[PDB]
């Protein structure tokens, strides 16, 4: 009863958070080439 | 053939031995995101979860039932990926029915080729060296540095056989669309086997460093077709 | 190892307690386990308390058991069982003393 | 249809370095020249082994050596 | 035989080490000497080795 | 009162697991939409060229 | 002073030189990466020599000059006497050469760049390239004498740790009990005696090859320029495993001690770190499989250097064990070593890739190697060596280094030299060839976002020499305020204010329970331990 | 008592005074690598800047040992496990000079185990003329077979207490190596191919070539190891500047044995 | 340095009680290590026609 809701609300916006780290340290060059194709 | 701006991946594969480093290349960084996905995550877990602990769990130290399970955890993927690399190495020195034979040879700012099959009616060897174009003799379109002036003319659908050496400095041979690369050594010689598969140019570079003129040396190389290979064979 | 053997064990160390030091480090490995520690040492970790007259290393324990908790169901439960010791020594808590 | 040919796999030298196939196969033509000669045609799979698979100048080199007797190989079998 | 000897000069001599021995005034003024050449005209001679000036 | 254990045991299983399944959900994606998609064109302009009779 | 023979002042004059060849050695850099902003070549006005040279000018003092100097002769010099029990070094006449050398080890290099041909070889000296036909000077004749006293230092330097550890502990340190910088380093002595002769005989045969005209490697007389691939590199692999080996060791104890709590697995973390250093000399041409090796000597090799990745993740899944539970003490060592954590790992993804003779095919001598091998060196061996400066500077010198200046130095090291190398992966994946002044126009993508970020990691590096002036000039006005962080272990959860200052430092090492400086004699009693 | 334990050191591990020859042998070491690599391009005119450059390196080592005994057996903090420091520390070392002979036998598995085409293909090949093992190189075998049993016959003779074996079997082994440098200095008197004669050239002098530039400090190390001996330095408890000239000689036997059988037997 | 392990006299620098400022004896130390490829960049420009 404990550990069914609780762990489950630590973890709901990490994922959402952790994800986003990623986008930025390995998915910048996805902005560079975005931005100035030229 | 041609690098574009801004790319993040392989040239466009023209060899089956270089369409199996695509399939090797993707074999493995299937099996490296997995990895950097772990630690991607078991690193968010901590510095986030783990930094508003201030009573820190001291005493789990040994921990024998998960030491045993990251050893062979290694040693379990490994020996996957490893059958997809051997497979591999043991069928890219199929060298066995050959069709043809072209040369190499670079002289520290060009190469040389010859083609000294005697197919061709005139029993002659065909040599001809392949210099870079300098800027102020620069045809406007030509790429820099990546556009010779005599180029290279190779039959589709042929199991060719190169071999490359040199008579100074080593400098490799690299075209990145068909998957050959060989060092090119003084004293010796080294063969690649690269059937071709489509008509079209390919431009590779030279990779291993030669002296001032390193950036001077391209490896132009078109494919066309057998009939149209011999029309340029009789002639020169 | 097992958890009564946890609970012997501390409720041991706590009578020869001596000095403000050998309580405090003692409560200290008494919540740096895996394991929650039962209301029967915690008890001994009161009576550590009183024994050492030391106000604020018993109104520490009773916040470093709300964070290791793991649950505030399992908590008020946990602090309704302990008000029988709790309101004879007087230990507030720091929600209730608001410092 | 398939007009091109050149030398096979030469299984003893499977290996990716091909230089003691352009040395022997110079060795097993001289030395077919001068010792057992009754026909050209098995002599001449020596002859068209090194002109494939060696660069011109190391054959300009081989006849060099030869000419002031400085082979460093084995080159009169009789 | 010296050993002895030179026991009681090495031992409470408030000296520098490489002063210590008896035998060691002259051992140093020609060693100078030869340090005091040996670390400049290796060096001196490289504005010369700068122009091409050689020999 | 309740003798509750695992606190740590419940957030390393908890932990691993749902890193192999982010893992994965980065990876199938790389080798599907993005490899299997990189093979898609390879297999369609092959199948151009066979196509010249 | 300059020649005094105490251990303490050698390894503060190694460190005072590292920053000097390391001013030098990324001013190099500097010029190499503002060459690759554009097509066509822009401050170089068209010189492709003087850039052949400016690379292996700035190679050669990373490696030889920054890391080898700190990692085993900055901090070795220092903590191997201090941490283990010594007084000083086992052999402290010799500890000053090791040092002393290494300016003269400069004047053979910097001298090398200002005659008249400049030594455009390469790091990787090949012997036909340097060879006396093609470069004549006195150039080359250099750069490969200042190669050799600094092997001879890094030699000397290591005979001075295997007769350290051997038999000058304590009373109670028995051989199972050690600290783990100290295993770091005792490790690595056991690939710095046991590689480096080997590099002593493959440099001097190449003096030999350029004016005694002896053909070790001439190709006129049967010698081989393939002998050197296999003997240089034969020292190479166990050099890149020592420049990472004592960044296993400031890592393992940094990581343990802002989080409170002792090393995951001490006894798993000395057999894996050993067993890293014996078989890498195991492997040593996987540089070199293009190079016309064997069609089973290849298939050993794509088996074997993938071993090396059996050991390195037992040593960091116990990274990632040893602070699950515990706390986490976000100050500046612990930021160097948590993003050590993330950036050397993927240095080590692209390492199994190019492992592989299958795969190293299409990418040697590209820039995936460079995007591979400065994941594992600027960030895996300035990542641990800036962990290491900031974990024992204010213990060391006595001054704090204002901690809300050294954050922001953090983060344009991490974001500022991420955004370099992480393109390279891309350029080298379409072939572009490494040593080159000019590239192909379509080079010009990422060679400008790579171009972008060495001013932006070069700019800290300017803002660290100003965090090393306010650390020695008030340097003390640091701690009597609220600049910095003075006790790096926070007290428990139920550990009283008033207590804490009676039991302070709740180290695990002797480094910290001396004084801040230590002593010029720290220890004139035998220590004892358990 | 206490008074005189609070006068001395209380650890065995000794602690050195601040020598200035520590940064002599550091600039004799740069004018030995600038100016052997001036005089191979010109700018000095002569080449004997290095032969000053191995006067005052030399000269910087005995003064660098005059301070060594100088402390050995007139200052004397040479305890147990300090002697057990230098001998492992010369131990350890050796593990690296016979090392380097595996950066020279290295090459000559490099020439011969694979057969090459700019030469012939036999080892040694034609043009080149090799000496047979049943020749004066097999009295290079014996004559240190011979070294081998006097450095032994006089190791424990020095701590048998006699100095008439002691002395005097010192001078006979110091002789029976400088006659060794002679006997290695036919073959680079009389032998037929030189250091330019290519890959056979090059390796045959630099496996040989090494084993016969060691024999220069070893016979310099018995130049001491008479001369202190005569003055009463060495002693037959403590002697390191002794113990490090046999292990210099005990491992010579299985060096030049691994070098005799592939230069000579397996090389011809 | 032997004796005197007091705050700044492990350091062979003279930190305090210069007659300069420190800053040129600490930035004159650093840009000078800066400065040593902008004269190899200069000598062998020079000599090599560029300027
Ligand atoms: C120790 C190793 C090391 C380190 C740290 C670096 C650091 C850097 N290197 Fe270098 N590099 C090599 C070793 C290293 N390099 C080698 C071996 C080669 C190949 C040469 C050859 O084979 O041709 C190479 C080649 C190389 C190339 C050419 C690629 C090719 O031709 O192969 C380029 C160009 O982009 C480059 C750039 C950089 C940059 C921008 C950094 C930046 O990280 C530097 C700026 C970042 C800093 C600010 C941190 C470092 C500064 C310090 C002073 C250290 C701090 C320590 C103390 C002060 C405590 N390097
Ligand atoms: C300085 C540090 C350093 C380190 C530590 C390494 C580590 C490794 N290196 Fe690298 N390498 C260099 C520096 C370094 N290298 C340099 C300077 C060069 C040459 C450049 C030049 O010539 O100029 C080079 C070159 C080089 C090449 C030659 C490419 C070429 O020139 O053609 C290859 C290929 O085999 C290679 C591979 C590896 C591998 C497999 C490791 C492995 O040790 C790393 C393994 C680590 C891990 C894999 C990550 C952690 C483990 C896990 C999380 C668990 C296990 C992993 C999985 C199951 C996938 N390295
Ligand atoms: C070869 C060697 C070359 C070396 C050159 C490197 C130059 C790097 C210099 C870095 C530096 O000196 O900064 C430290 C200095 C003192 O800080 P402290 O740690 O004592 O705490 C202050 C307090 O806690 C908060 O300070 P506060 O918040 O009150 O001030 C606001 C401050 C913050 O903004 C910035 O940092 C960027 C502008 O803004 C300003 O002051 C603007 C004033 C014009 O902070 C400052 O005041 C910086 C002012 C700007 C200096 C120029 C910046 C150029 C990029
Ligand atoms: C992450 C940390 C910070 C990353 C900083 C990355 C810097 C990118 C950069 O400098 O890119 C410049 C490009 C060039 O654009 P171009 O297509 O080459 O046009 C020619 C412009 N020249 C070269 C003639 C001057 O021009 C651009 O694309 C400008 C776009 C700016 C993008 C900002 C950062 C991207 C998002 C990161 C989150
Ligand atoms: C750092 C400073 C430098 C340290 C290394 C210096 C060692 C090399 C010195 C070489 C000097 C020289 O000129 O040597 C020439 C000798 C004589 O060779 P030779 O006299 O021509 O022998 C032929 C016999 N004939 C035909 C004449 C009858 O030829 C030889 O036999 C050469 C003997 C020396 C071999 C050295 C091997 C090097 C291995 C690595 C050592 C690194 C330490
Ligand atoms: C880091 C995690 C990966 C994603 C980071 C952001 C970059 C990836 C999205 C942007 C992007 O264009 O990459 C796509 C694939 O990336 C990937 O699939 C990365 C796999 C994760 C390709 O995008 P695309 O479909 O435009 O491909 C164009 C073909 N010409
Ligand atoms: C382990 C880590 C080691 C580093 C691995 C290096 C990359 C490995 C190869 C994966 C590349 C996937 C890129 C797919 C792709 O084609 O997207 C490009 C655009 O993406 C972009 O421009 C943004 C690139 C974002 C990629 C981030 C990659 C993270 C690694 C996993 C994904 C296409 O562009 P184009 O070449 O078609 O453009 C032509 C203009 N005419
Ligand atoms: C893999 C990638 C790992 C990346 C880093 C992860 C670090 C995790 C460290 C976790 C603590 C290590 C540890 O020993 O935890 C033990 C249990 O955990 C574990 O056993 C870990 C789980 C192992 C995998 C699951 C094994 C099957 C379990 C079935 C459940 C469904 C506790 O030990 P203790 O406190 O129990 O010891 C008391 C004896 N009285
Ligand atoms: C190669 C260099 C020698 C390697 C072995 C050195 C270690 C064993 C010899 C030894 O202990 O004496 C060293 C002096 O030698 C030296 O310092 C002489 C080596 C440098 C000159 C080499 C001249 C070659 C001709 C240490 O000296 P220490 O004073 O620190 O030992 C204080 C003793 N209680
Ligand atoms: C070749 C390059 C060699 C590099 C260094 C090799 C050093 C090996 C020996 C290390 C010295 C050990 C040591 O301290 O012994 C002391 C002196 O030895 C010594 O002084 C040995 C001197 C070796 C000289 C040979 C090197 C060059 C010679 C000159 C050029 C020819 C005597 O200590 P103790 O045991 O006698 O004390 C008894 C007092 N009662
Ligand atoms: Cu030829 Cu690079
Ligand atoms: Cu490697």
């Amino acid at each position: 009863e404990s550990w069914v809701i609780t762990e489950g609300r630590r973890l709901i916006p990490e994922i959402f958070q952790w994800s986003a780290v990623l986008s930025v340290c390995l998915g910048w060059p996805g902005a560079v080439y975005f931005f100035s194709k030229a | 053939d041609v690098p574009t701006p801004y790319a993040c991946y392989f040239q466009d594969s023209a060899t089956p031995n270089q369409e199996g480093i695509l399939e090797l290349h993707d074999n493995i960084m299937f099996y490296l995101l997995v990895i950097l996905g772990l630690v991607s995550w078991m690193l968010y877990t901590i510095v986030m979860t783990y930094s508003k602990n201030p009573i820190a769990y001291k005493y789990i130290k040994h921990g024998q039932t998960i030491e045993v399970i990251w050893t062979i955890f290694p040693a379990v993927i490994l020996l996957i990926i490893a059958f997809p690399s051997f497979i591999l190495l043991y069928l890219c020195d199929e060298v066995i029915s050959p069709a043809m034979t072209i040369k190499a040879i670079g002289y520290q700012w060009y190469w040389k080729y010859e083609y000294s099959d005697f197919i061709n009616d005139s029993g002659e060897t065909v040599e001809f060296e392949s210099y870079v174009i300098p800027d102020e003799l620069l045809e406007e379109g030509q790429l820099r540095l990546l556009d010779t002036d005599t180029s290279m003319v190779v039959p589709v659908d042929t199991h060719i056989r190169f071999v490359v050496t040199a008579a100074d400095v080593i400098h490799d041979f690299a075209i990145p669309s068909l998957g050959i690369k060989v060092d090119a050594t003084p004293g010796r010689l080294n063969q690649v086997s690269a059937l071709i598969q489509r008509e079209g140019v390919f431009y590779g570079a030279c990779s291993e460093l030669c002296g001032t003129g390193h950036a001077n040396m391209p490896i132009k190389i078109e494919a066309v077709s057998l009939p149209k290979f011999l029309e340029w064979l009789n002639e020169q | 190892e097992t958890f009564e053997e946890f609970t012997a064990r501390y409720e041991k160390e706590f009578d020869e307690a001596y000095d403000l030091f050998e309580v405090q480090r003692v409560l200290n490995n008494c919540f740096s386990y895996d394991l929650v520690p039962a209301p029967a040492v915690i008890e001994k970790a009161l009576r550590a308390a009183r024994r050492v007259n030391d106000l604020p290393t018993a109104i520490r324990v009773f916040e470093a058991l709300k964070y290791k908790v793991e649950n505030e169901d399992q908590y008020k439960a946990y602090l309704d069982e302990l008000k029988d010791v709790r309101q004879e020594l007087g230990v507030p808590l720091k929600e209730e003393l608001f410092p | 249809n398939s007009p091109l040919h050149t030398v096979g796999f030469d299984a003893r030298f499977p290996q990716q370095n091909q230089t003691k196939h352009c040395w022997q196969s110079y060795v097993d033509y001289h030395k077919c020249v001068n010792m057992k000669g009754e026909d050209f045609a098995p002599c001449k799979v020596f002859w068209k082994t090194y002109n494939a698979l060696c660069p011109l100048d190391w054959i300009e080199k081989w006849d060099d050596q030869r000419e002031k007797g400085i082979f460093a190989g084995d080159i009169n079998s009789d | 035989n010296k050993v002895i000897q030179l026991q009681k000069i090495f031992q409470s001599s408030t000296k520098p080490l490489w002063w210590r021995h008896p035998r060691s005034a002259l051992y140093l003024y020609p060693f100078y000497a030869i340090f005091a050449v040996a670390v400049v005209t290796p060096l001196l001679y490289i504005p010369n080795a700068i122009r091409g000036i050689k020999a | 009162i309740a003798p509750i254990t695992g606190t740590i045991k419940r957030r390393v299983i908890m932990d691993i697991v749902l890193g192999f399944s982010l893992g994965g959900v980065m990876a199938s994606y790389w080798w599907w939409g993005f490899h299997m998609d990189k093979i898609n064109k390879r297999e369609k302009f092959y199948a151009e060229l066979a196509e010249r009779k | 002073w300059l020649y005094s023979t105490n251990a303490k002042d050698i390894a503060v004059l190694y460190f005072m030189l590292a920053i000097f060849s390391g001013m030098a050695g990324t001013a190099m850099s500097l010029i190499i990466r503002l060459e690759l902003a554009a097509p066509g070549s822009q401050y170089l006005h068209g010189n492709s020599q003087l850039f052949n040279v400016l690379v292996v000018g700035h190679a050669v003092l990373m490696i030889f000059f920054l890391v080898m100097p700190a990692l085993i002769g900055g901090f070795g010099n220092y903590l191997l006497p201090l941490m283990i029990g010594a007084t000083d070094t086992a052999f402290p006449r010799i500890n000053n050469i090791a040092f002393w050398v290494l300016p003269m080890g400069l004047v053979c290099l910097v001298t090398s760049t200002l005659v008249e041909s400049g030594a455009g070889t390469g790091w990787t000296v090949y012997p036909p390239l340097s060879s006396i036909q093609a470069h004549s000077g006195p150039s080359v004749d250099l750069a490969i004498f200042a190669l050799h006293l600094t092997s001879i230092s890094s030699l000397l330097g290591a005979i001075n740790f295997i007769v350290t550890t051997l038999n000058m502990r304590t009373n109670g340190m028995t051989m199972h009990k050690l600290p783990l910088f100290v295993w770091s380093i005792f490790i690595t002595a056991f690939l710095l005696l046991l590689s480096l002769p080997v590099l002593s005989a493959g440099i001097t045969m190449l003096l030999l090859d350029r004016n005694f005209n002896t053909s070790f490697f001439e190709v006129s007389g049967g010698g081989d320029p393939i002998l050197y691939e296999h003997l240089f590199w034969f020292f190479g692999h166990p050099e890149v495993y020592i420049l990472i080996i004592p960044g296993f060791g400031i890592i393992s104890h940094v990581v343990s001690t802002y989080s409170k709590k002792p090393v995951f697995g001490e006894i798993s973390m000395v057999y894996a770190m050993a067993s890293i250093g014996l078989l890498g000399f195991l492997v040593w041409s996987h540089h070199m499989y293009i190079v016309g090796l064997d069609a089973d000597t290849r298939a050993y090799f794509t088996s074997a250097t993938m071993i090396i990745a059996i050991p390195t993740g037992i040593k960091i899944f116990s990274w990632l064990a040893t602070i699950h539970g515990g706390s986490i003490r976000l100050a500046t060592p612990m930021l160097y070593a948590i993003a050590f954590l993330f950036l050397f790992t993927m240095g080590g993804l692209t390492g199994v890739a190019l492992a592989n003779a299958s795969l190293d095919v299409a990418f040697h001598d590209t820039y995936y190697v460079v995007g591979h091998f400065h994941y594992v060196l600027s960030m895996g061996a300035i990542f641990s060596l800036f962990a290491g400066y900031y974990y024992w500077s204010p213990q060391i010198l006595g001054l704090n280094y204002n901690e809300k200046l050294a954050q922001i130095q953090f983060w344009l090291i991490f974001i500022g030299a991420n955004v370099i190398f992480f393109p390279m992966h891309f350029l080298g994946i379409n072939g572009m060839p490494r040593r080159i002044p000019d590239y192909p126009d379509a080079f010009a993508g990422w060679n400008y976002v790579a171009s972008i970020g060495s001013f932006i990691a070069t700019l800290s590096l300017f803002l660290f020499i100003y965090i090393l002036y306010d650390q020695l000039v008030n340097g003390l006005n640091n701690k009597v305020n609220n600049k910095s962080v003075i006790y790096n272990k926070a007290p428990d959860f139920v550990e009283s204010n008033t207590i804490f200052n009676l039991n302070t430092v709740k180290s695990s090492s002797i480094e910290f329970l001396l004084t801040s400086p230590p002593a010029v004699h720290s220890f004139n009693t035998p220590a004892v331990q358990s | 008592t206490h008074l005189e334990r609070s006068r001395h050191q209380q650890h065995p591990f000794h602690m050195v005074m601040p020598s200035p020859w520590p940064i002599v042998v550091s600039f004799a070491l740069l004018s030995l690598a600038l100016s052997t690599a001036l005089t191979m391009h010109g700018y000095i005119g002569n080449m004997n800047m290095v032969y000053l450059a191995l006067f005052v390196l030399l000269t910087s080592s005995i003064l660098w040992f005059r301070d060594i005994v100088a402390e050995a057996t007139y200052l004397g903090d040479h305890t147990m496990a300090v002697r057990k420091g230098i001998n492992l520390g010369f131990l350890m070392f050796v593990l690296s000079e016979v090392l380097i002979f595996a950066g020279l036998f290295w090459a000559y598995f490099h020439s011969a185990m694979s057969p090459d085409v700019t030469l012939g293909a036999c080892w040694p090949p034609v043009g080149i003329e090799a000496v047979q093992p049943t020749e004066l190189p097999l009295l290079n075998t014996i004559i240190l077979l011979s070294s081998g049993a006097t450095v032994t016959y006089s190791h424990h003779a020095l701590i048998a207490g006699n100095r008439n074996k002691a002395l005097s079997g010192l001078l006979i082994t110091f002789w029976l190596i400088v006659i060794f440098v002679t006997c290695q200095y036919i073959e680079y008197t009389n032998a037929a191919f030189t250091i330019s004669d290519g890959v056979y050239g090059s390796v045959f002098y630099a496996g040989t070539g090494l084993h016969f530039l060691h024999m220069v400090m070893l016979a310099a190390m018995l130049g001491v190891n008479y001369w202190r001996m005569r003055n009463y330095h060495l002693t037959a408890g403590h002697h390191v500047g002794y113990e490090t000239t046999i292990i210099y000689t005990h491992v010579l036997d299985v060096i030049w044995l691994f070098l005799y059988v592939v230069f000579y037997w397996w090389g011809v | 340095v032997h004796f005197k392990d007091g705050v700044y006299e492990n350091i062979p620098f003279k930190v305090k009680g210069r007659k300069t400022p420190y800053a040129l004896s600490h930035f004159g130390f650093f840009a000078i290590g800066f400065a040593v490829p902008f004269v190899a960049c200069y000598v062998q420009l020079k000599k090599s026609g560029a300027f």
